[PDB]
This record gives structure tokens, C-alpha cells and sequence, in this order.
């Protein structure tokens, strides 16, 4: 997963 | 929290130079899951952001291969091998793996150049504001490089600081140099109160003070 | 093809709320989230999940916004709530996919209690004679207007080298703005030098011109 979010 | 920081937080470079950028953070960015999620974005004058490289060491396709990061756990860098004009901005480090995600300060890679001293002119108040019934001092400090500068106004030598209002130019694209405006607003009945208003900056090209001043009643 | 997009800039009185948008749209991703980045130096406020409607929050901004979604629309909101000029900023939506992610342009919001002021337009001319052959800086000063933009100009937009104008400052719920130009002694006061300043929201347009003291 890429950007902010990638770790959700 | 998990707490950012970078360092430098301005980075003056000349075009072809390589740069180095670090990030520390205050816990391990090591995720449980065992990624990494350690970003570094860059940010143009009045654009978004844009990943150049995400999880430590990742370049984002599309991004040119000069951009290369590096590191593990609390401390990170990223580097450029060769920085080209578009280079230029705010680069951010960010980590997304621990709530609440965070981003570091920001470290501003800007162009070197050679000292400028400041153009200092200072204007009193027009007419039309005095017949409107306020007193507006400005002071305008041109084309100073480097960035860093400080301005101080006094009014019958006495420093003055309530009613000041700053703005500060980025970098200029054909000179590379700052500029910055100051305002001082005073009542009418404050401005006929005094008469000797001075504008005083503090910039690296001169040891003492660069004053420019008038006398209201001339 | 892919798309994000933001709603437009905000202007909220202080104590009042605000609701604003984010929708990626495009046939290039299934499974995403949209992050709510806050800039007045980066501040992360929460991400969504538009598919499933789950929510993580920073702490910091638990009341201070609330995240939704229209899962009709697919688009993503935030609810910025109890407004002071603490919020007053630029707004990103932030796309996050298992391939890529994105930025949006960001949603500006003013937090002003005031209503549309048209600003007043003051001179700055220097208070001493010029040298021959030296530089003579000059300015205009725009001050208390509401909303953003002004724009200035000079001569025109004929005098554009030695130009500086400076970004707007919001102070006591309105902008102040200022712009110098620097000329050389022999062409003023000799030919005319004039700060053209429009204001859209209030139908303003000024013409000063640079008068020697």
C-alpha cells in the first residue's frame, strides 16, 4: 500500500 | 505521540551539488506488521505535496533516480545526488505507522548565493490614510541574501511592537534573493504623539543595525 | 484514469462550523482510504475509509472534526466544527491505494467575522529627493479588505521588473497587502508610476498614482 493511509 | 524532526531546516545548495536530509523520530518507526512506513514528500511554492519516496528507501515511479533514502528504526535520510532546479522546496519526512501519523518540520533546499544586503525604504503615512483617520509606517527590505533577518521599529528611539504586520517573499527566481515588508499601525492621535519613526533590520552583511528613519514634522 | 477532488475555499465566522468534500473517482483502483492533512508544517487529522465507513482519528482533532462519508456519492467529508482563526488553513485530501496514492489541491478556509470590505488603497512615496542616477523604490499599500484576492498591478502591468508584492496578511479579521517597484531616478516622478489594486468580491477597482511628496 502507498500514501498516507498504507498502514489501515 | 511519535515526534518528527528534521535536519537542516534550510539547505542552501548550489545547482549540482548533492544534499543529504535526515529525519529522526522519537520512537522506532518499525511497524509490528514489519514494514516501515517512513515517507518523504516534497512541496513546491503553492503546489501539493508529492511522494518521492515511501517505506525508508522506495522511489515512487516517476520519480528521478537522484533521489535515493536510506536509513532504519528512529533515523533516516534521504539524499540527491545532483540537485536540479526543480528540486527546489520543502521536503517533509512522515511516518505512518503509529497513530497519531506525523510529519517532521520541513527542511527548505533553496539556491546559494552570494551575500546581499538589504534595500531598506521606509514611508510615512499618506494623506488619504490621515484623512481617514489612521497612521499606517511601512518599511520594505529588498533583495537580502541570506534569508534570515530581523526587524525592529522605534518610535522617539523607544522600541514599538503592538500593531506591526510582517510579509515575507519566497525566493526569487531571477536573483535568488528575499524581500520583506513590515507595517506599522498606529492611532492618528499616536502618530502626532511622536515624531522620529525608525526602521532598524538586522542582517548578516552589516555588523551594526541598517536604520532608515524620518521626522514626521519635516 | 484517475481523479481527486476537493470542494472550493471556505469563509467562516468564528463559533461556526464548516462541512467540506473530497471524491476520488476513476477505473485505476478497488480497496482505498482519504486522509485529512491540515497546513497553516503538516498536521494529520484522520482518514476514512469510503468503502466501509471506518474512521481513525487523531486524538487532537476528536471534536474538533468529525469524518463522514455519502456512500451514494462515494464522497468523503469532514466536518470542521467550533471555528477560531486556530483553523484557519489549507486542507488536503490525502488518496491512499495498495498501488499508488495522490494529493489533492487542497480547501482553503478563512475564519473572519467579517463580511465583504473592499479595501483602502494608500501611496508610498518617498519622503526625500532622489540622487541622480540611483534606484527609487516606491509602494502601494492595500489594507483592510475582506475576502482574498486582491490583485495588484503597476502601470498596468507594464512596470513588471523590480516588482515585489507581498502575500496578504489576515490581522483583526482583515487583510493588509502591500507591493514595491523600484525605478530609476530618471523615469520618476518624470513619467507617471501607478498601483492598479481590484478587489472581485466587491467590485473595487483603484487607480493611485505615485505622487512626489
Amino acid at each position: 500500500a502507498v500514501g498516507i493511509g498504507a498502514v489501515f | 505521540d511519535v515526534l518528527m524532526t528534521q535536519s537542516p531546516l534550510s539547505l542552501p545548495v548550489s545547482l549540482g551539488d548533492q544534499a543529504s536530509i535526515s529525519c529522526r523520530s522519537s520512537q522506532s518507526i518499525l511497524h509490528s506488521n514489519g514494514n516501515t512506513y517512513l515517507d518523504w514528500y516534497l512541496q513546491k511554492p503553492g503546489q501539493s505535496p508529492k511522494l518521492l519516496i515511501y517505506k525508508v528507501s522506495n522511489r515512487f515511479s516517476g520519480v528521478p533516480d537522484r533521489f535515493s533514502g536510506s536509513g532504519s528504526g528512529t533515523d533516516f535520510t534521504l539524499k540527491i545526488s545532483r540537485v536540479e532546479a526543480e528540486d527546489l522546496g520543502v521536503y517533509f519526512c512522515f511516518q505512518g505507522s503509529h497513530v497519531p501519523l506525523t510529519f517532521g518540520s520541513g527542511t527548505k533546499l533553496e539556491i546559494k548565493r552570494t551575500d546581499a544586503a538589504p534595500t531598506v525604504s521606509i514611508f510615512p503615512p499618506s494623506s488619504e490614510q490621515l484623512t481617514s483617520g489612521g497612521a499606517s509606517v511601512v518599511c520594505f527590505l529588498n533583495n537580502f541574501y541570506p534569508k534570515d533577518i530581523n526587524v525592529k521599529w522605534k518610535i522617539d528611539g523607544s522600541e514599538r511592537q503592538n500593531g506591526v504586520l510582517n510579509s515575507w517573499t519566497d525566493q526569487d527566481s531571477k536573483d535568488s534573493t528575499y524581500s520583506m515588508s513590515s507595517t506599522l499601525t498606529l492611532t492618528k492621535d499616536e502618530y502626532e504623539r511622536h515624531n522620529s519613526y525608525t526602521c532598524e533590520a538586522t542582517h548578516k552583511t552589516s555588523t551594526s543595525p541598517i536604520v532608515k528613519s524620518f521626522n514626521r514634522n519635516e | 484514469e484517475f481523479q481527486l477532488q476537493q470542494s472550493g475555499p471556505e469563509l467562516v465566522k468564528p463559533g461556526a462550523s464548516v462541512k467540506i468534500s473530497c471524491k476520488a473517482s476513476g477505473d485505476s483502483f478497488t480497496d482505498y482510504n482519504l486522509s485529512w492533512v491540515k497546513q497553516i508544517s503538516l498536521e494529520w487529522i484522520g482518514v476514512i475509509n469510503p468503502n466501509y465507513g471506518t474512521t481513525t482519528y487523531n486524538q487532537k482533532f476528536k471534536a474538533k472534526a468529525t469524518l463522514t462519508v455519502d456512500q451514494s456519492s462515494s464522497t468523503a467529508y469532514m466536518q470542521l466544527n467550533s471555528l477560531t482563526s486556530e483553523d484557519s488553513a489549507v486542507y488536503y485530501c490525502a488518496f491512499s491505494s495498495r498501488l499508488f496514492g495522490y494529493w489533492g489541491q487542497g480547501t482553503t478556509l478563512t475564519v473572519s467575522s467579517a463580511s465583504t470590505t473592499p479595501p483602502s488603497v494608500y501611496p508610498l512615496a518617498p519622503g526625500s529627493a532622489a540622487q541622480t542616477n540611483s534606484m527609487v523604490t516606491l509602494g502601494c499599500l492595500v489594507k483592510g479588505y475582506f475576502p482574498e484576492p486582491v490583485t495588484v498591478t503597476w502601470n498596468s502591468g507594464s512596470l513588471s521588473s523590480g516588482v515585489h508584492t507581498f502575500p496578504a496578511v489576515l490581522q483583526s479579521d482583515l487583510y493588509t497587502l502591500s507591493s514595491s517597484v523600484t525605478v530609476p531616478s530618471s523615469t520618476w516622478p518624470s513619467e507617471t508610476v501607478t498601483c492598479n489594486v481590484a478587489h472581485p468580491a466587491s467590485s473595487t477597482k483603484v487607480d493611485k498614482k505615485i505622487v512626489p511628496r
